RNA sequence: ACUCGUGAGAGACUGCCGGGGUCAACUCGGAGGAAGGUGGGGAUGACGUCAAGUCAUCAUGCCCCUUAUGUCCAGGGCUUCACACAUGCUACAAUGGCCGGUACAAAGGGCUGCGAUGCCGUGAGGUGGAGCGAAUCCUUUCAAAGCCGGUCUCAGUUCGGAUCGGGGUCUGCAACUCGACCCCGUGAAGUCGGAGUCGCUAGUAAUCGCAGAUCAGCAACGCUGCGGUGAAUACGUUCCCG
């Protein structure tokens, strides 16, 4: 992700129909969930390092 | 298979008659999983049938299997890139099975514009020897005693 | 007071008997009327041909979840544990007839990576 | 019978004869029928001369029918053909005007496939 | 008579548990009656993830976010009870609801 | 299809453009960059240059196309066959 | 006094009996029992192979641009078409389409969001907005297949719905390339399909519905999950693949 890019992104857009998520630890633009606000490979990353308090492995 | 012979599922018999061969036939006769609608177009063919005829349903029913049932089928094997085929006896259970699916794949094919009247007409002349199972049965055993000369094989 | 229970497929029924006549209560219906199928009607009675005490016991549901065979084998299998209760007896017999052993079978687990349940997707080598 | 140029089957219900009238469809035919208050699953043996024509004058007083049809049909055609809209062009190229997939489908505009 | 919705919201059964023993003691300390923790439908929150990037979505993963949520309907609201569970900590795992 | 209650949408500054030029009367080729805006009866005597992508393509328009959008007359895609 | 939701414990260990077995593993049958011989499913990929895929998540060695290959903004494109291949949906009709009456489930979501009742619209939808940060209020009393009554009499059809015209609603500063939905006209190909080829061994095959992620609007027939009704057959490894 384009650091320039990014930081326009987190700027004011001019309209209100200019605004999208950006996953905040890479930038990712495609496929990042709205509650964590992180992407799939975050959420993957930090999962398996068990530093997002509440995620875990799930069989049922 | 490989391991040996897998267990038979235990059929339940009908209540409505007490025989497992309306039970068989309308296992065979399901459509898309509508066990209701089938039982009542069983029901409602055998009626008509028993309506037209004025006999026993069940009576003729056994009639019907006992003159289709077949005793010889062909198998085909090939031996020195040639495929040739074998006849062997079949047993009565498989013979039974056959005799229904036969039935039934040739009550699907008539021209009556209605099945539940196709299948009591289908029923009514492979009763009466002048259906198309028993035309399905006369060239089986034809092929068979044609080509049996090659039962030396025994496979 | 007489209590009982059946389960089949999350289809969980209440049960209770009385000395009465041989009238069914299904949710203030008779059984004609709640699921009006042949086999139910038999699956529902079978037990009580099997014991051979007809017409001398009443039978009241409360209905919940599952659907019409679920429910009707519920039911089933309640009256036959509340027969054993009420009359233990008749217990060998009818659990060599095999009505109170319970049915353990249902919807299984869906699998990712699959359509439904244990159905294969379309896999073809191309 | 017949009407307008338009031969009604010998034996069809009115809910359809009334559709085959390239003016008036399904749900038209339905909603005429309503506010007539025919019934629409009777045969045409039971048709009568004046119902029809009542009928007739109802559909042309309310709607246009048949050549009238065609005829702004082909005007439309031809304003945006020489009006140079992209429905025009879509025309001279003998293609679908919303944009669907050309890629594969659309077989039924472009007509009988040819082999290259 | 009064009656106060005490909602207790945690992630993990152990530190749940511990919480509602806690408060279960500090009642009954202060004298006051309580029903205890009843149980209630817990939330479930699946989430499906691919396995890696770039395509290869044959096969992913799937993670559970579980949440226990436990009533401590407590009626008689004596003051001194109010204030003891006003100034009881609990742990961050634990979220205590007074209403 | 535009929503009858909000009416059509034309753009502010050629709205302005083209009142000042009808007000002075003169009729002169118009560096128009809006694809967007709509059509409104006062353009019947007046030449836009719209914008293809490539360069600017000047189209005359007059009463017997109203009711469409500018961009549907200056074609984007360019097709000679085969 | 039973489900109900959620805490602790018991329960399958060849546990016992008879025969085969080297008196050994193991195996067949029987009793008890919810289940009998890993009860059903999931999480779970050993050393390594394919210089397998990813400098477009991220990080990094070297080379390259630096007044550009960095950067703002308007429009257009990623949806172009005489064709070809792959994955799904709709069918080809009577086990059926349509019309009226009529009963059964699970799980999940809701704050700058769900949206009750009432009124007007054929209906998209317009006004208003109680109840909710949620076993309480909304997602209709969660339905569809199912059951009863009538029409169709085998037709390119009351099956089938695409294409093209004529009118509107909704989110958006922004619907012509380029959205979805509602109303109408429109009636095309298609009568079970060639060699060849794919899925499946019990709640399985098939058929019929519901909810969520991304999202203001949606190309959602895709993916993920939750369900209703629910089969036939396995003689046995000669031949095809690993
Ligand atoms: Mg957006
Ligand atoms: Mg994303
Ligand atoms: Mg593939
Ligand atoms: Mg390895
Ligand atoms: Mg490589
Ligand atoms: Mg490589
Ligand atoms: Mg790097
Ligand atoms: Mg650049
Ligand atoms: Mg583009
Ligand atoms: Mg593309
Ligand atoms: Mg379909
Ligand atoms: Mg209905
Ligand atoms: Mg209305
Ligand atoms: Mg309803
Ligand atoms: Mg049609
Ligand atoms: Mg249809
Ligand atoms: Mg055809
Ligand atoms: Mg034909
Ligand atoms: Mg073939
Ligand atoms: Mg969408
Ligand atoms: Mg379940
Ligand atoms: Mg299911
Ligand atoms: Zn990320």
């Amino acid at each position: 992700a384009k650091k320039a890019l990014v930081h326009k992104a987190n700027k004011k857009p001019k309209f209100a129909v200019r605004a999208y998520t950006r996953c905040n630890k890479c930038g990712r633009p495609h496929s990042v969930y709205r509650k964590f606000g992180l992407c799939r490979i975050c959420l993957r990353e930090m999962a398996h390092a068990g530093e997002l308090p509440g995620v875990q492995k799930s069989s049922w | 298979p490989r391991k040996g012979p897998a267990p038979k599922r235990p059929l339940v018999n009908d209540p409505v008659y007490g025989s497992q061969l309306v039970t068989q036939l309308v296992n065979k006769v399901l459509l898309e999983g509508k066990k209701s609608l089938a039982e009542r177009i069983v029901y409602g063919a055998l009626e008509q049938a028993r309506e037209k005829t004025g006999t026993d349903p069940v009576v003729t029913l056994k009639r019907a299997l006992d003159n289709v049932k077949p005793a010889l089928e062909v198998r085909s094997r090939r031996v020195g890139g040639a495929t040739y085929q074998v006849p062997v006896e079949v047993r009565p259970d498989r013979s039974t099975t056959l005799a229904l699916r036969w039935l039934v794949n040739f009550s699907r094919q008539r021209r009556e514009k209605t099945m539940v009247e196709r299948l009591a007409n289908e029923i009514l002349d492979a009763s009466n020897g002048l259906g198309a199972s028993v035309k399905r049965r006369e060239d089986t055993h034809k092929m068979a005693e044609a080509n049996r000369a090659f039962a030396h094989y025994r496979w | 007071p007489i209590q009982t229970v059946g389960r089949r497929k999350e289809a969980v029924v209440r049960v209770r008997l009385v000395p009465g006549t041989g009238q069914f209560n299904l949710d203030g219906r008779t059984l004609e009327n709640y699921f009006p199928n042949k086999v139910h009607q038999q699956l529902i009675k079978a037990p009580l041909v099997t014991v051979d005490r007809v017409d001398q016991f009443d039978i009241y549901a409360h209905l919940d979840g599952g659907g019409p065979s679920g429910q009707a084998g519920a039911l089933r299998l309640a009256i036959a544990r509340a027969l054993i209760l009420v009359q233990p007896e008749d217990r060998p017999a009818l659990k060599k007839a095999g009505f109170l052993t319970r049915d353990p079978r249902a919807i299984e687990r869906k699998k990712y990576g699959l359509k439904k349940a244990r159905k294969a997707p379309q896999y073809s080598k191309r | 019978a017949r009407l307008v140029g338009v031969d009604l089957p010998r034996d069809k219900r009115m809910e359809i004869a009334l559709t085959y009238i390239y003016g008036i469809g399904r749900t038209r035919s339905n909603e005429i029928l309503a506010a007539t208050g025919i019934d629409k699953n009777m045969r045409t043996k039971d048709l009568t001369d004046d119902q029809v024509t009542v009928l007739r004058d109802y559909i042309e007083g309310n709607l246009k029918v048949e050549g009238d049809l065609r005829r702004e049909v082909q005007a439309d055609i031809r304003r945006k053909i020489e009006i140079g809209c992209y429905q025009g062009l879509r025309h001279r190229r003998g293609l679908p005007v919303r944009g669907q997939r050309t890629k594969t489908n659309a077989r039924t505009r472009k007509g009988p496939k040819r082999t290259i | 008579g009064q009656k106060i919705r005490i909602r207790l919201k945690a992630y993990d059964h152990e530190a749940i548990d511990a919480s509602a023993r806690k408060i279960v003691e500090t009642v009954t300390r202060t004298g006051a009656s309580v029903v205890g923790p009843v149980p209630l439908p817990t939330e479930k929150n699946v989430y499906c993830v691919i396995r890696s990037p770039h395509k290869y979505k044959d096969s992913r993963e799937h993670f559970e976010m579980r949440t226990h949520k436990r009533l401590i309907d407590i009626l008689d609201p004596t003051p001194k009870t109010v204030d003891a569970l006003m100034r009881i900590d609990l742990p961050a795992s634990v979220d205590v609801n007074i209403q | 299809p535009r929503s009858l209650k909000k009416g059509p949408f034309v753009d502010d500054h050629l709205l302005k453009k083209v009142d000042v030029q009808n007000e002075k009367n003169t009729k002169q080729v118009i560096k128009t960059w809006s694809r967007r805006s709509t059509i409104i009866p006062d353009f019947i005597g007046h030449t836009f240059a719209v914008h293809d992508g490539r360069k600017h393509v000047p189209v005359f328009v007059t009463e017997a196309m109203v009711g469409h959008k500018l961009g549907e007359f200056a074609p984007t895609r360019t097709f000679k066959g085969h």
